[PDB]
This record gives structure tokens, C-alpha cells and sequence, in this order.
């Protein structure tokens, strides 16, 4: 004659990750660290692009 | 610590350092040290019957 059963499972956790690169030129942070220096009208057209 | 609130006032503030040799586990900081700020934990994500 049977008696009935039960069961007890433990999973865990698994850990990745993910990572993306993303560059930016020297003469970009030469244009967006000025800090209030420059300003004329060819500088604009650079810092904006 | 762990920022918990004091149960008993202790009175006699004396050189515990000297008096090493009592107590279980006795460490001692100069003004403050980075292993104060831990905040490892375990967490249980559910339990399913």
C-alpha cells in the first residue's frame, strides 16, 4: 500500500550581463569644453554637427 | 553597526585595545574605514506550490 509523496526543489539565480561601447573624438571635448571661450560663427557649425 | 539604536549606555570609557584577548572579534578603525559600508544581501524570488 502507497502513502503519498511531496516534493521541495530550489533553483537559483544566473547572472549575466550586457555591455555596448559608444566613442567620442578629442575634438568633440575640445568643442563641448570650452566653457564659455569661444562662440563666432564657424565654431557653432562644429560644436552643432 | 549598521545604524541600529543603542540598547545600553556603557560606561568607563577606557583602552579596550590593551584588553584584546576578551571579546570574540575585535576589530579597530583610526577615524573611518570603507569596510563600514557593505550592503551584500540574500533574496528569496518566490516560492511555488
Amino acid at each position: 500500500v502507497d502513502q503519498p509523496v511531496h516534493n521541495y526543489m530550489v533553483k537559483r539565480i544566473h547572472k549575466r550581463s550586457l555591455s555596448a561601447a559608444f566613442a567620442i573624438a578629442s575634438e568633440a571635448l575640445s568643442l563641448l569644453s570650452n566653457t564659455y571661450v569661444d562662440g563666432t560663427e564657424i565654431d557653432s557649425s562644429l560644436r552643432i554637427r | 553597526p549598521a545604524g541600529i539604536i543603542p540598547t545600553g549606555n556603557v560606561l568607563s570609557t577606557i583602552e579596550v585595545c590593551a584588553h584584546r584577548c576578551i571579546f570574540d572579534f575585535f576589530k579597530q578603525i583610526r577615524s573611518d574605514d570603507n569596510s563600514l559600508y557593505s550592503a551584500q544581501f540574500d533574496i528569496l524570488l518566490g516560492t511555488y506550490c
